[PDB]
């Protein structure tokens, strides 16, 4: 080559948890932190 | 983790749909195409395998997961078909002079058979149920059968004179023979060239997918003449080339794999 | 015991299913197969009839209840078929050049017809509904029809010049003609050799079972081109040996006799 | 109209629209020259019209349009009628040709033209295909990669392309949806258009005069559907065929249904 | 998303006027000009097309949305005009010898016709209402009509002697025939060269805009000689050159697209 | 079936499955050509059949299979029988061969193929080995260090490799688990497959007809187990051996149990 990327996202959507996600959604994951674990 | 046991399963109707397995089962599975020599002959290219693999790459199937396994003819493929993959696709040309051969092939690969050996010289066998048959493979099988009465005497055939026996096959590379279930038969076969095995048809192998590339649907899988069914993994195309066929297979491979289900056995 | 009358009958849903009429209907009924000369030619045996009867004996049918009735060809059989047996089976060979003939045979035997005579020279006949057809039997029928207007003149033909008529049949051993319903037709037929009857189509004949030994299902029983159905007693098989075909028929005779139901008349 | 509809279940069934749809509609048969030849008559059309006049279809409503052959008809079918019936013979050589004819006439297409020499196109969904018509369309395709280079083919050497069509009057090419292809085509003879399939054309009705039902409308080899307006007959003559048609025409028109999309004389919508 | 139905619509008078669609429809639509070969002749420039496209770029239309489609003459354009775009502009020269031809062209392209076929040989047709006409195209048409009386006989013409007929067309590429509505007519047409279709006039085609580059407004779209209307998308211009005309069109294209509205069908 | 099983301790023991498992199962002996040679008869098979017919195994249940050599049998065994017995002659020069055969057929293997030229393979656990079959398998291997260079070998020179096998028909290669090995094998005459060992195969029964027990099923020299379907006989003839087998067949079938995983005819499952 999105047709399969969207499907990967919709497969990974609900497997993700909620408590830890809310714990992670308060962090300023600036450019370094966002592109380090990749 | 019980093996070889069957137990009651339980559940409910409030469950959320867990996942979406496509684009992961592809990565973690292997696909195997079975194409005829006619197709490579019409193509005349040494890179079409890599090309199709790169194409499948877009559909998500990675490089080292797709395989190709040529076969000269339907007979040569029916002789001991060793289908060992997590997903199998088979292309099948139509020929009115081969309907029975390519229906036996379908009945063999589509269905999961439990096959015991047979020793003709000593023992005389009989079929118990409607799903019990005798499948003969080899270069050329020539089968003859004499049914027998209760006192091990022939009926229309002489136990000593093989010529009196009744012929059901004549130099076939694959036979699937169904005879009267409940009577003992004495058999004659070219055992030095072909082997016969007493098989029982279990449920269907959901791992393979046959694709008749030409004529109308004719495959009478079930031996009985009343059902003449047609399953999900029995497909049909109309053709004038093979590149279009392969492109279509690629573009609709996801449908094929939704029609196929990994094995239980 | 009121014959010729149809009265309301009652029942219930609390009753329990009775015993199996099977294994007694075999003894109290008769069977009649219709095989082609090609079959006995391939077989080349003089006791295959008694062999099949001894085989049937294991399935329950006694010796003098089953009958075999050869037929030289499909058209020679279609010409005045006299099917008088409590259970009839027919083995029918596929041929692209005989499609309409072996569909008219089907529509003529699978269904029960109420036939009245027809005097072409003296009268002018028409059709009323979609089940009033003209069935012509004989050795070589050549039928021609001229439709007429309100005032007994021609429409695209002349009632005196037979050459102007429209040719619907040309040297056929069996024809089942459906024309427009609500107009008068003036007919010309070679009545020396062929007899034509005005037949209405009633409910189907459940006493005969057709088995297409060869290719794909093509039999269009229905004159209406929209439905193209496939009933329960129109079976299909793929074949390479007639011994294999007969063994199949014997081994699955019970499904056939379940797909068939004795006449009500 | 995006607004919603409403209704009820106490309303009663209204009178028959048959015997008036005939008076205020037209019918058009498409038969082969073989039929006219076997018949060898001149007033058979007037005969069929005077027959139709009993079933209700008036004089100036029925039409007969000859076509020399299946491919000649496939080349730009100009269907413009309120009801179209087509009779098509069976031929194992023309199986795919008369499946593509079905896929073209039975369905409604929205077609955009193509500029091959200056551009390179791709497909988007499972219903966007490339239809080429003309005297002889010989198409070859070479897929490309993200950086405009060939995959198992050479962008210069036309003899290294993958020839999907060899001397065919009507081709319906479906290729892998997502990748860019380069095309070599006989533009001097054939024109090729990127067409998306809309809902079905309920105005036409195919009749396979011969063998078993083989037409695979949907290009995916999983459905193999059999639609309402796809009939099958067995024949040894043509007069019996036409009499059957006339006698069971009400069923054909009950299985057909006048269009909804728009008025158009082509077999496909053109919107650049 | 209901299709093929007509439902009541609702609204209000408190809603505010939304932002302008120009500069978005200019991108999400297509434009198609039709010019005469005389213009390209007087110009003699191989880049005028790209020049006008780059000029449209300033007015909003992108580069690959505008099309120029030549035509040698008004009649050669009237012969089967296949207009398929989203906004069509037509330039038309004035010629008193072509008044009726280029009025028929206007009445054809400006309006939307529902067109059924015609079988001259068999049937004798008639016009029901004032908007059913007979439009004929081809290289050169020669039409001759004969009205009929109550008893299927001619009125000042003979059903055999074609010469007696009345001649409405003489070697015309496009003809639009309106005859007395309510009487059966017989026709003679050289159908080898021309095709005639029986059409019904519906609401106007809001997709095309005609521009008469020359003399006074003569185009009578409506066939009744009482209206003689001048519509919004029916323009007039005075000219001595063509570059000035094209610059005028480019500078006033927004007015043209405001006077035009995308199709409803 | 991940679900659990429940039971009790008060239930009564059910009737004996013996005298019915015989009727509903088959048995297959594998015997060497030496046996038929020393016998020098042509009806010994029917004799053993009619003896089993007294021991309760019906007529069409027993089968025999001559195998010319232990290695010839080791080359792609095709076991499809509800009960298998194998009579194995002793030969100290074939100790490792008929230990590999034992480890191969007594246990159940799940095998993937191996492309030595396109890839470099390794092991994951202590049960992931490389079984090579064929007529003459000469194998050589080079372990690679952390930086994809050879340890005591060179990636280009095959002479420097370490020869682990030499003209064998069956080899079960186990190596250091956690390093990448390059291989060189006679791919024309032998196929080598990476197989994981699984739960045992309770369908076969090896009977060593000669010397003391030597078979080391477990490839690690710490267990040295002895299972129940691994028997031993002392012999001077073969008819006495077959009479022993017949008289004590019930014990062998008590020591054996039908498989649970699935149906198959080979000594190993194939999963690519
Ligand atoms: C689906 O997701 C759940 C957790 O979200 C996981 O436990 C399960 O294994 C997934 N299904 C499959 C087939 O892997
Ligand atoms: C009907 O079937 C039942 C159950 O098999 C049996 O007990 C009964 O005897 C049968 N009826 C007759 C008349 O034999
Ligand atoms: C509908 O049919 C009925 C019964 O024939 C008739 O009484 C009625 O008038 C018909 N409807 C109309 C609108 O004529
Ligand atoms: C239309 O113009 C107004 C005023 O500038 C602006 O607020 C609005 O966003 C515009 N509409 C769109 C769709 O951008
Ligand atoms: C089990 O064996 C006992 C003793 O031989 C016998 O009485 C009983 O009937 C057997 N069980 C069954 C179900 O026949
Ligand atoms: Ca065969
Ligand atoms: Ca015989
Ligand atoms: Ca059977
Ligand atoms: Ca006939
Ligand atoms: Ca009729
Ligand atoms: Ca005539
Ligand atoms: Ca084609
Ligand atoms: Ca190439
Ligand atoms: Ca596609
Ligand atoms: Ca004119
Ligand atoms: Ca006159
Ligand atoms: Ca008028
Ligand atoms: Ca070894
Ligand atoms: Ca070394
Ligand atoms: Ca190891």
């Amino acid at each position: 080559l999105l047709g399969e990327l969207r499907e990967e996202f919709n497969a990974l959507s609900q497997e993700i948890a909620m408590s830890q996600l809310i714990d992670l959604a308060l962090l300023p994951l600036d450019m370094f932190s966002m592109f380090s674990g990749i | 983790q019980n093996y070889g046991i069957n137990l009651p399963i339980t559940g409910s109707m409030d469950t959320a749909y867990a996942n979406s397995t496509q684009e992961e089962t592809f990565l973690t599975s292997t696909l195997c195409l079975y194409y005829p020599t006619e197709a490579a002959t019409e193509i005349n290219d040494n890179s079409w395998k890599d090309t199709l693999s790169q194409l499948f790459l877009t559909k998500g199937w990675p490089t080292g997961s797709v395989y190709f396994k040529e076969y000269t003819d339907i007979a040569s493929f029916s002789v001991d078909p060793q289908l060992y993959c997590d997903y199998n696709v088979v292309l099948m040309k139509y020929d009115a002079t081969l309907q029975l051969d390519m229906s036996e092939l379908a009945d063999l690969i589509l269905n999961e058979w439990l096959c015991n050996p047979m020793d003709i010289t000593l023992y005389y066998y009989q079929q118990t149920d409607e799903a019990n048959k005798w499948i003969s493979m080899g270069s050329s099988c020539t089968i003859k059968v004499c049914p027998l009465n209760t006192q091990t005497l022939g009926i229309g055939c002489l136990t000593t004179d093989t010529a009196t026996f009744e012929e059901v096959a004549t130099a076939e590379k694959l036979v699937i023979t169904d005879v009267v279930d409940g009577v003992n038969h004495k058999l004659d076969v070219t055992t030095a060239t072909c082997t016969i095995r007493n098989c029982k048809k279990l449920g269907p192998r959901e791992n393979v997918a046959v694709i008749q590339v030409g004529g109308s649907d004719v495959l009478d899988i079930t031996a009985d003449p009343t059902t003449a069914p047609q399953t999900e993994r029995m497909m049909r195309i109309n053709w004038k080339k093979w590149w279009q066929v392969f492109y279509t297979v690629v573009d609709y491979v996801n449908q094929i794999i939704q029609a196929m289900s990994k094995r239980s056995r």
